[PDB]
């Protein structure tokens, strides 16, 4: 999930509003 | 803009910033 | 605990302390 | 909602506890 | 609620949470 | 101290109210 | 992404998830 | 300038990312 | 140093800074 | 206090370290 | 005052902290 | 720079002001 694309891993600014509503 | 490692506290700031009005959800677990 | 005035940032802030690992949604109005 | 009543009022960690996942 | 890690600025900012009002003190050579 | 309980460790919001004044 | 309401520290917040890596520049007037 | 927009107005993280170096 | 406007959650960010490992003591009125 | 005054007026970090353990 | 580590967001903010209205930069690759 | 200064190593509120304007 979101932990492991942007904390485990790195994400962008983009790849983050994948998680808006 | 760039890619980083966010986690926790700073994770969920993040998605505030990018999410704002439009809300968001945080589930580590999924 | 105290009640709590949070505005912005210091609410999702908040949320994250308070659910941990189960994670939360931030649903602000319109 | 709570977002804006923890804002324009008060709120308490109760209240935040029931938006966790 | 939960239990997690929380140190430094993350520890004194959830101290602020659940304190407020109340105050605190952090001391952490004690 | 709180460094071992809260971050060494791990402890709970209620355990954090032991610090309060 | 949506647009943003920012004073004091919440803004150097903003730049550094911006420009992460790249750094940048806090140049308020007077 | 973009200090003082982001606080009184509001300002885009497009706006923002001119003062990256 | 500079001078410096400071509420809520901002002003224990600022005693963790300045007081480091020595800690601190939040203590507001009523 | 010093809590007030930082928030209602402004205060120094010379101010603020008179509150460290 | 004290000697701490101070990275990413929590050195942008100790920068916000010490220079406020004189600004700063932050520069990480130099 | 900054981040070895500061981050790898240890600094002072003091040479943190290096990086003011
Ligand atoms: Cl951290
Ligand atoms: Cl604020
Ligand atoms: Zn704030
Ligand atoms: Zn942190």
């Amino acid at each position: 999930g979101i932990v492991e694309q942007c904390c485990t891993s790195i994400c962008s600014l983009y790849q983050l509003e994948n998680y808006c509503n | 803009f760039v890619n980083q490692h966010l986690c926790g506290s700073h994770l969920v700031e993040a998605l505030y910033l990018v999410c704002g009005e439009r809300g968001f959800f945080y589930t580590p677990k999924t």
